[PDB]
């Protein structure tokens, strides 16, 4: 009776955690896409070639 | 003289860089 | 005098590479 509220424990857990780590990696993707797209925009102190090559 | 304009860029592009991050992240 | 050239050399390659590493990372 003690193992079958334990498995019922970990399982409502499990669901829950799940959700919140995928919202996380979306969260986490903006942020690598913000950091590399402002980033590149500091390619000016070339012409506009270090432009295009950043 | 093209080694000093060069050293002399070099911090110019430092500081730059340091200074559009700043502005960037307010 | 050449001694002095290949001593800012060396500085001004130091520089370069850290501000290569620097905005690499970025």
């Amino acid at each position: 009776n003690n193992a079958s509220g334990k498995l019922l424990a970990l399982d409502s857990q499990l669901t829950n955690d799940f959700s919140e780590k995928s919202s996380y990696f979306q969260s986490q993707v903006d942020k690598i896409r913000k950091e590399a797209y402002a980033g590149a925009a500091a390619g000016v102190v070339a012409g506009p070639f270090g432009l295009i090559i950043s | 003289k093209t080694v000093e304009v060069v050293k002399n860029a070099i911090e110019t592009a430092d500081g730059a860089l340091d200074l559009y991050n700043k502005y960037l992240d307010q």
